[PDB]
């Protein structure tokens, strides 16, 4: 389909989920709106400073190749082929992979071909297995950490009978395995298992809210979903008027698609996303954004009419601005910027190792090996974050698998200033639960008993 | 790396298990007699009886580009960029013939569907393919592992096991297979007492845990495996070792073959397992029985083989082990065929007929290569021929419903079994078949040799 590419010496790939999910006949339909346009924007505004920054290649050029995978493994596999073909203006490294079934089969399709991949928000512990997937580093923790911050969640609030829904894929059964070792050695216990396929309808989801609702005792239940599997599944729960308290991981994070039209179905449902800070440039650079001169982007159109319901063939949205409706950052956004620095200073450190005699590409540096390059310049790399707020203390470093520090933050949606239906930061976890409950509305002793689900009540003694 | 690269008008490509996986330079080390060997020679043996034959694809000449993946597919995966090559020595293959494991079948049908090139199992029986909106070109002649899934759940419930355990190994094959047979038991009133995921990952049960809490709870004396023949023996080796003594309900990876079996007869001694339904074939044995290693030159693997089977190592000059140079061959005396044979030639035939039909209908006018076959897509020689193929067994004296081979909507296999235990008679230990399974259960009680020499049980509690 449509191909985002640029010029330039070194051309990096890109793949993200710009459309949604289709149905049974279609491949892939509606364009998501912070998860596949914002992260696309903001990679094309880390480039843009990395080209106009001096200390930072100042003769080498960045291109850009950017595909979309439309939240499909299939079509992501499809997609990077073209990565591949071009050397069989090669693709230098690929800022690429949104989900761990996405990015898990670009990883091995790039691993014969000694591509390097760096990922933004790719979430899975199988990911970590340097022996699969030798040429794949990340920005974002695993669910390793996760698991264990949801354990510790259910564990502070009492909650001992808990059920687990999980989408199937890599990601989802990879969670809930992780989630059962790490709550084995404390007491949590799970009391039914459920799994959400890829293709699933209406009547699956309803027979899945009707199993969980089959055992009463449990109250809470523990969510390894996607955006679309949440989003259905809380569409189910409010159609059932069937009430929970959801805990949820970085799939569903602090969007808002996921509790659209679904709010009462989703009430003080704690979340847990990534760690992350707003960036101060890049929300003046997409609200100063326009359909007609940024021409580069070719879904941007197709974002537009689903932006305000217009239609360029009725002349609609003539006089629509980006700037005046108000303006919410995805939570990895920040992580996207970073993986393209990932790919900057990886690309600075060799050119100046390799070939210490001018600024431009040199006959020397034509053939890029993804070899050298990751196992001595992406997997070992410290630098400064480049738009950090204030005076914070981060820094962007790999491990030896290439990982980040496992920090996260917890959000309760909560409903405030009459019926805002608003995510309200409640504490973070990066080594302990530190989280408060003055904030959580159903925490408080004044409104009322917390919520508990266990199998058996402490009888007589 | 060794390869056969034998070339002909059409290439029919396939990929083997020939190399057990590790035991020498992290990929992989040993060879397997059974597995790895005789279904190569089976192969070969089809491509050989179909050249030499007029009645089908007459004329044209069919090559392989069979190639050795090492029981890892990360190496299969690699090794199959070689089929896709020259749509990317370029060869156009036309089809491979080739997966016996769900994760190489997997892997390989995920890489080959972007080229457009059908493919074909032998071996490979999972729930995850089959499903033709991600794997829209593969078709097996094996039936997935809901049947056994099923099967397995009518035996234990034939026998009233209620209280049983679960082992299962990492991967495509043994997760897949082990939520099915959970949801089976689940349907017959079956509780599981435990559940294990052997795996090679990096956190996972290093083969005496499993052991350790199978041990822990003596309750359940059933222990149901869904694992692969990789992983099965080691398991075994470790039970052996630890002197513990379980009956087992094992599944299609176990098998009926006595490689795993190997010196760990004892703690093995009651062994229910499932086999597909396979009859021995004459031709391949007579074929197999006659292989030398100095008149066998297209099979790079087959004198390694040579040094394996027989013990007798250095076969041209060295003080490992004696020279084994000639007075001994391969006999029935210590030969026996593989059990998934018919599988895989009528994997060969069913591109064959494939590849007959087709030039039958695009230039009928000659029969022989013409130049409108030039390109070989995959979509036509798939949805068109390969998916409404039926034949009937190439090498199968009784013409019946069960002799048949044709696939279905999923591009599957009829879903029949047998059940076979394993037994000491005269002091020697072999699988003996004690019934079968086609929708029913045919189980024969009252000639089953049971690790106590008494019919076990495995309640949670005891009937009071
Ligand atoms: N981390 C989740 C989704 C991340 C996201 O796209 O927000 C995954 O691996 O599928
Ligand atoms: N049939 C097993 C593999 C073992 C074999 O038959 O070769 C599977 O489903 O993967």
């Amino acid at each position: 389909k449509k191909v985002l590419t640029l010029e330039g010496d070194l051309v990096l790939g890109g793949l993200f989920p710009v459309h949604q999910k289709g149905g049974p006949a279609e491949d892939c339909g509606p364009v998501n709106e912070h998860r596949g346009i914002q992260r696309l924007e903001a990679m094309l505004f880390a480039l843009d400073r990395i080209n106009r920054d001096p200390h930072l290649l100042p003769g080498v050029r960045l291109g850009a190749h950017i595909l979309d995978s439309c939240s499909k493994d299939t079509h992501a596999l499809e997609q990077a082929l073209d990565f591949v073909r071009a050397s069989l203006t090669a693709i230098t490294g690929v800022i690429g992979g949104s989900y761990s079934d996405v990015s898990i089969q670009v990883a091995n399709l790039l691993r014969l071909f000694q591509i390097p991949q760096i990922s933004y928000a790719s979430t899975s512990a199988k990911l970590s297995d340097k022996s699969r997937y030798d040429y794949f580093a990340r920005t974002v923790p695993p669910d390793f950490f996760q698991a264990k911050a949801m354990a510790e969640i259910l564990r502070f609030f009492n909650w001992t009978y808990v059920s687990t829904v999980a989408s199937e894929g890599d990601y989802g059964e990879t969670g809930i395995e992780a989630f059962e070792l790490e709550a084995r050695a404390r007491n949590i216990c799970v009391a039914t298992s459920e799994k959400v396929g890829r293709a699933m309808s209406r009547a699956a989801f309803e027979g899945v809210v009707r199993a969980l609702l089959q055992k009463p005792s449990a109250r809470v239940a523990v969510l390894f979903t996607r955006s679309e599997d949440a989003r259905e599944l809380l569409a189910a729960s409010q159609r059932l008027n069937a009430s929970f308290t959801w805990v949820a991981s970085d799939g569903w994070g602090a969007l808002e698609s996921v509790v659209a039209g679904s709010e009462g179905a989703a009430e003080g449902a704690i979340t847990i996303e990534l760690a992350s800070y707003p960036i101060s440039d890049f929300a003046s650079y997409f609200q100063s954004l326009d359909p007609w001169n940024n021409s580069r982007n070719p879904w941007f159109r197709e974002f537009w009419e689903q932006r305000f319901r217009c239609s360029f063939r009725q002349r609609d949205c003539a006089a629509h601005s980006l700037r005046a409706v108000p303006f919410e950052q995805e939570s990895k956004i920040m992580f996207v910027v970073n993986a393209v620095y990932a790919m900057a200073h990886a690309l600075h450190n060799m050119h100046r190792a390799l070939c210490p005699n001018t600024t431009r590409l040199c006959d020397a540096m034509r053939p890029v090996n993804g070899r050298r390059l990751y196992k001595d310049f992406v997997l070992n790399v410290k630098f400064d974050a480049p738009f950090r707020p204030a005076d914070t203390h981060n820094e962007v470093r790999f491990d030896r698998f290439g990982d980040g520090i496992g920090r996260y933050n917890i959000f309760t949606y909560l409903r405030a200033g009459s019926g805002r239906y608003r995510y309200q930061k409640v504490g973070y976890w990066a080594e302990g639960l530190t989280l408060d409950t003055s904030l959580i509305p159903w925490a408080s002793p004044s409104a009322g008993p917390l919520p508990a689900s266990r199998c058996s009540e402490p009888c007589l003694q | 790396r060794r390869e056969i690269k034998i070339e002909g008008d059409l290439v029919l490509g396939g990929l083997f298990p020939i190399n057990e996986k590790g035991t020498g330079t992290e990929e992989c080390g040993r060879i397997n007699e059974d597995r790895g060997i005789q279904r190569l020679e089976a192969m070969l043996f089809a491509i050989d009886e179909i050249n030499k034959d007029d009645y089908l694809l007459p004329g044209v000449k069919l090559g392989v580009h069979i190639l050795d993946t090492c029981s890892r597919d990360t190496y299969a995966l690699e090794q199959s960029l070689e089929f896709v090559r020259a749509s990317l020595i370029p060869l156009l293959i036309a089809g491979v013939i080739g997966g016996s494991y769900s994760s190489v079948s997997i892997q390989v049908a995920n890489l080959l569907r972007l080229f457009q090139i059908p493919q074909i199992s032998y071996a490979s029986t999972s729930a995850k393919l089959s499903d033709k909106s991600r794997y829209d070109y593969f078709a097996r002649t094996v039936p997935p592992d809901f049947y056994q899934a099923k099967a397995m759940a009518e035996i234990l419930r034939f026998f009233n096991w209620t209280y049983v355990s679960t082992v299962a190994s990492e991967g495509d094959y043994g997760e897949t297979g082990i939520e099915a047979f959970e949801q089976e038991a689940r349907l017959r009133n079956i509780c599981i007492a435990t559940a294990e995921k052997v795996g090679r990952s990096n956190i996972r049960k290093s083969y005496d845990s499993v052991i350790r809490e199978l041990l822990q709870k003596p309750n359940a004396r059933v222990v149901v495996l869904f694992m692969r023949s990789d992983d099965s023996r080691e398991l075994i080796a470790a039970a052996s070792r630890a002197n513990a003594s379980f009956t087992w309900v094992a599944s299609d990876g176990w098998g009926a073959q006595e490689s795993i079996i190997k010196g760990s007869e004892h703690v093995a001694y009651g062994a229910i397992t499932l086999e597909l339904a396979s009859q021995p074939v004459r031709q391949f044995d007579r074929y197999f029985q006659s292989l030398n290693p100095y008149n066998n030159h297209r099979n790079p693997w087959f004198r390694d083989f040579w040094e394996q089977k027989f013990q007798c190592s250095l076969q041209n000059k060295r003080n490992h082990r004696r020279v084994c140079d000639k007075h001994l061959a391969i006999d029935s005396s210590n030969y026996e065929q593989e059990s998934k044979i018919m599988f895989v030639v009528n994997a060969v035939y069913a591109m064959a007929h494939a590849l007959h039909k087709m030039q039958r209908t695009l230039c009928p006018n000659t029969t022989k290569l013409c130049d409108a076959m030039k390109i070989l897509d995959g979509k036509k020689l798939y949805k068109d021929y390969l998916l409404k193929i039926n034949f009937t067994a190439p090498f199968n004296p009784n013409k019946d419903a069960d002799s048949i081979v044709k696939f279905d909507t999923f591009g599957d296999g009829m879903g029949r079994y047998n059940v076979f235990n394993f037994q000491n008679v005269g002091g020697k230990y072999s699988y003996l078949k004690v019934g079968h399974w086609a929708e029913t259960l045919s189980l024969d009680v009252n000639s089953i040799h049971w690790s106590r020499n008494s019919v076990p049980t495995s309640q949670c509690s005891d009937p009071c």
